[PDB]
């Protein structure tokens, strides 16, 4: 490229079935349920970590690469040049270029417009035997179908980390077409899967919703942020 | 007002005197997680509140938490035993406008299911 | 300038998305985490170093004047020379025009009164074996949102180091409007940026807010305190 | 009255000895008492700052709570449920009352139960 | 020995004003039994700093001894 | 009931060298033992200038908080529980009663330990 | 015994073999200032006794110095190349009972940092 920038790439995230990340276990409060969820430390609002968001991504990612090249990618530093590029390693791309965030509930108050009394439901399971059938049973909390999250994350644009042994340099603007052409692929992967807890059984079912890119920081060449747009359009 | 200072003495001995079957404790932890999530909700937001006295959104969600109380130990015979021998229904009645009496009173309320699962077996 | 002037920025910065400025040891000594946060001996509150703060704000505005320049700067001696008068180096401007200080957290009592049980939070993260799905769980410590710390930082105006080959003189008024647009650039960097540590997944976003310039000692213009509070209204 | 003896570190490393085995490597975890270790920390901190040899009444009510937080983490395991029996915790933590230096004791006596907790145990040590 | 007048007559110097009319004195720690009643260890910390590498991203580990927030020194000085 | 040999030095250098080393260095460096060298100091500054034969309670009450933060720190690491059981330094501690002439031939067996650390590898400049 | 007679004309064979890099030297006296403080009060102390065995006083002073002088050559790199190539610290573990023996190490260690600062032009 010619300069130095900051892209910031904006959404909402709507939940469509309900979501249990539910990384808590133990810490919740004690009138609570065995498997309890995520929620913030002071105002109790459910969450999500980010470290769920960007590992979900990188997981869905190496299995798309994984199958084009017909490879087994088995652990993180062995993965493709394209995803070891805006997800980090500790070989040679030694940061980011893509920074995740968390992200509280926003539409509380959406909620309670409507009949919506607890932000979080409690849902009865069973487990039957398939000879002289008995069941045993258990309880799950999860975020309820209603909930809006802010959705973000930033991209950078420098030289990053060139090495011992090379000569740096910036990405050009044919590059920066195939990163983010990489995140809208692996967004569109995320709207079949199901953002972390059981999923097979039908939770965390999820959509994004008005995608957009900006430049915070710095001017972009012209002609380049319409076409960042139109890679994001295609959620 | 029937809650002592030190409510945790006296949280305890309404769980020991329970009635029991041929078993023991009838009342469950399970028939009152529709009563304990709505308690946890209550007192996080008149954690967050700051003034001394009650919103009128504070006041329609503790009238509603005094409906199921009764719509729960209506349909079921353990459960009334539980709210009658606890005092919950005389405490809620108390709680005017005053946050200092809703913050008692939920803190006495995750005594009783501190003792319920201590008390016994069967419960993991 | 024809006058000796020390001024005072003054503000505050709070605390997005969870913080965590690692310590690796520090005497926690009561069944700690695997990664603490760096606290205070004596009065046992969470803190942020003046190393930490500077050294993420010289590095991005580096990132940023090497880029928009084409050089890539590989150490602090190299780099521009708007940064070196303003952070120092050891060759030609021996000693730097600012100076950051620690900062304690000061609402502990505002954060009690609202329910908050401990000043830091843990939080339970999991590396998935993509081979045997196994679970490698892990326990981080992170200062929790809403967290408030105390923000100060002064500006000297002086002659400096004037080595044997220069004569010795004054910045002028031009100078100085030079230094605080490059300190508002520089801190708006940092907002669209993590401090601390794991940033790149979700760690550590910040704010600044109430930024204001004061001269304690010595006497500025009249012109001159109004153009340096219009730098930092950007901020 | 004091069910903590002096020279408690001999008293803390009978206790941890004297756990169920279940095939060698123990039922209890440090990762079960995690929610009850971050709330001792945070008295042990206010009553070192304080001076005076009574506490506070801001600080009496977070020793009730975590006396029912006790209860409720013994309830539901059946690991923690031994080891708090096996100590005494809860015994101690009723008949603090109001002393300062009753409950600087308990905490001593809480740390050393979980030195000699990860040092006799293996599948630990990371 | 450049300075100015006001400056040379406190401090001294070796042309004009011989002796300093201030005696500075070295001072040490006073309330070493008011931080160990509340809690400090040790009257020092280590603090674990950093310096990393613009090419390679590696860190470099130092570690530094300090004097801990809320020590006091009883100071002291004399005129002539 | 001592484990000092009355020479510590070449005892000493006993243990040093028989410490389990990797495939390139040793697996115990010195920043693992920061936080027992830092506490080791203050009991020694401590006992030097008291001028009794017996330790004051004060003083016997710091010999066992450091007892307790070397078996935690043991616990958690395991090269430090390898040089902790070597040398006999956990043993050594239960044998402090309240001698000051024992507790200060801990402490210079503890830094003739630290010397030969700094001395018999590289990666310590 | 490592240290020979005539050892004035040895300790000008020492500094004169040493790493001298880019500029003068490597060592200075100043990386052994420490050093320097603790045999100085020990030949100060040691000639003025009149046993021939050494005092279990002076016995620990020297098991104090040679634990300082393992130290320093591991922390500094241009004194660990000094210590070994003069032969000092296998000369300190022969000092047992012999009063006589600790003035042939501190009569030769006087004559290697005269040498030391008469043979470079940055030391005054």
């Amino acid at each position: 490229t010619t300069s130095y920038a900051k892209i910031e790439i904006t959404g909402t995230l709507t939940v469509l079935t309900g979501l249990q990340i539910g990384a808590g276990d133990g810490f919740s409060a004690i009138g609570a349920v065995d498997k309890p969820v995520v929620r913030d430390p002071l105002s109790r609002l459910p969450m999500i970590p980010g470290t769920s968001l960007k590992g979900k991504v990188r997981t869905l990612l190496s299995r798309q690469y994984g199958a084009d090249t017909e490879t087994f990618y088995r652990k993180p530093n062995e993965d493709h040049a394209h995803i070891r590029r805006l997800f980090g390693d500790t070989e040679e791309y030694m940061t980011g270029r893509l920074v995740f965030r968390d992200t509280k509930l926003t539409n509380k108050d959406d909620l309670e417009a409507r009949g919506a009394k607890t932000l979080t439901e409690v849902k009865f399971e069973n487990a039957i035997n398939r000879v002289t059938a008995k069941a045993n049973l258990r309880q799950m909390e999860r975020v309820i179908p209603g909930s809006e999250f802010a959705f973000s994350l930033v991209y950078e644009v420098s030289f990053g980390t060139p090495g011992e042994e090379q000569k740096a340099s910036l990405p050009s603007s044919d590059e920066i077409i195939e990163d983010f052409n990489a995140i809208a692929r692996g967004l569109k992967l995320l709207e079949l899967d199901y953002l972390g807890g059981s999923g097979t059984r039908g939770y965390g079912q999820v959509k994004f919703s008005n995608l957009k890119a900006r430049a915070a920081v710095g001017a972009l060449d012209g002609s380049l942020l319409e076409k960042l747009n139109h890679e994001l359009a295609a959620v | 007002s029937v809650i002592q200072d030190d409510y945790v003495k006296q949280a305890e001995q309404v769980i020991r005197g329970l009635p029991k079957k041929n078993g023991d404790f009838e009342l469950t932890t399970t028939q009152l997680r529709v009563l304990l999530s709505l308690t946890a909700q209550l007192f996080d937001e008149a954690q967050l509140s700051s003034d001394q006295n009650l919103s009128p959104a504070l006041r329609d969600k503790v009238q509603y938490l005094r409906v199921r109380f009764v719509y729960q130990a209506g349909r079921e015979k353990a459960v009334r035993v539980f709210v009658e021998r606890a005092g919950l229904l005389d405490e809620l009645a108390q709680i005017g406008d005053s946050r200092d009496r809703l913050l008692k009173f939920c803190h006495y309320m995750e005594a009783l299911v501190a003792y319920k699962k201590f008390l016994d077996p069967k419960e993991t």
